[PDB]
């Protein structure tokens, strides 16, 4: 059994700039449990970023959050890069706040 | 309020 | 609604790092409480919500106890399903095990379980009767006939029609503001051209709470099945989840398409149009 996570890049409120908020990656449905996430800001990987207990859904998958306080600007992008055993390449998924 | 298991 | 408490468990092994990891976190339906990590300094279970922490000093005791038994357990199990598939220790491997128990409304016993995945995968779980078990291959089978031998069967119904259900009830009492809250979502909308004769409509749902939720799109009273997108619910990471819903629809026909939201916590659900 190997499963590919799925990725979701978000914010815990709504976005206004220069509002201090919370940018979310929750990644779900991976197997093995061992997975690397990084929350990047212009694509500079951001410090001491926390996350979620280990934990796993009812068909055995597993899900992480890991996340990091911000406050949103006009020009800062953000994203999150995610390496798991069943990627080819480390994926990288960008913050759009407005999907 | 925690169970317990057994070995396999 | 109804109630459920569970303990998801979560062991792997390490060549190279050499020692194991047992993690172990607890949940009141969509809410976790404590955890253990045998990684961690404190060799303790800890709190992860206020609410739990009414509990006195005897309950961490405990708790921490049974919590490093399970833990001493499934990692000896670890190496037991190295023997049974004939598999070396030079390769990391998964054990993950899940326990607890569902009550009505009114606290009375609904369900328990009982069950394990080795890998990934189905290994031996209590059938709902909680008096047998389902073997999912050769290895667990060994295991089923042990198990029955020494009556386990027997233990965990005692312990999921008792001490589970006693715990759950306890808990929904002492933390009722907590567990048996409603907080319904807020929603909006969102639009995006994908063509010039096609556009997406979402529909968002923001801060919920249970996570259980529905959002329907329908083109005039009807279900759209693999048309409409649902993405997975998310945690919000305050205690609260957000999801959305989209549908694709034929552009300048914005209005043939409802979202028609539906939550426990709404007395009726709601109606949006873009």
């Amino acid at each position: 059994i190997q499963r590919t996570p799925k990725i979701q890049v978000y914010s815990r409120h709504p976005a206004e700039n220069g509002k201090s908020n919370f940018l979310n990656c929750y990644v779900s449905g991976f197997h093995p449990s061992d997975i690397e996430v990084d929350l990047l800001k212009n694509g500079e990987r951001i410090e001491k970023v926390e996350h979620s207990d280990l934990s796993f859904s009812k068909d055995w998958s597993f899900y992480l959050l890991y996340y990091t306080e911000f406050t949103p600007t006009e020009k800062d992008e953000y994203a999150c890069r995610v390496n798991h055993v069943t990627l080819s390449q480390p994926k990288i998924v960008k913050w759009d706040r407005d999907m | 309020r925690y169970g317990f298991v057994a070995n396999f | 609604g109804s109630h459920s408490m569970r303990y998801f468990s979560t062991s792997v092994s390490r060549p190279g790092r050499g020692e194991p990891r047992f993690i172990a976190v607890g949940y009141v339906d969509d809410t976790q409480f404590v955890r253990f990590d045998s990684d961690a300094a404190s060799q303790r279970m800890e709190p992860r919500a206020p609410w739990i922490e009414q509990e006195g000093p005897e309950y961490w005791d405990e708790e921490t106890g049974k919590v490093k038994a399970h833990s001493q357990t499934d990692r000896e199990n670890l190496r037991i399903a190295l023997r049974y598939y004939n598999q070396s220790e030079a390769g990391s491997h998964t054990l993950q095990m899940m326990f607890g128990c569902d009550v009505g409304s009114d606290g009375r016993f609904l369900r328990g379980y009982h069950q394990y995945a080795y890998d990934g995968k189905d290994y031996i779980a209590l059938k709902e009767d909680l008096r047998s078990w389902t073997a999912a291959d050769m290895a667990a089978q060994i295991t089923k006939r042990k198990w029955e031998a020494a009556h386990v069967a027997e233990q965990q119904r005692a312990y999921l029609e008792g001490t589970c259900v006693d715990g759950l009830r306890r808990y929904l009492e002492n933390g009722k503001e907590t567990l048996q809250r409603t907080d319904p979502p807020k929603t909006h909308m969102t639009h995006h051209p994908i063509s010039d004769h096609e556009a997406t409509l979402r529909c968002w749902a923001l801060g919920f709470y249970p996570a259980e939720i529905t959002l329907t799109w329908q083109r005039d009273g009807e279900d759209q099945t693999q048309d409409t997108e649902l993405v997975e619910t998310r945690p919000a990471g305050d205690g609260t989840f957000q999801k959305w819903a989209a549908v694709v629809v034929p552009s300048g026909e914005e209005q043939r398409y409802t979202c028609h939201v539906q939550h426990e916590g709404l007395p009726k659900p709601l109606t949006l149009r873009w």
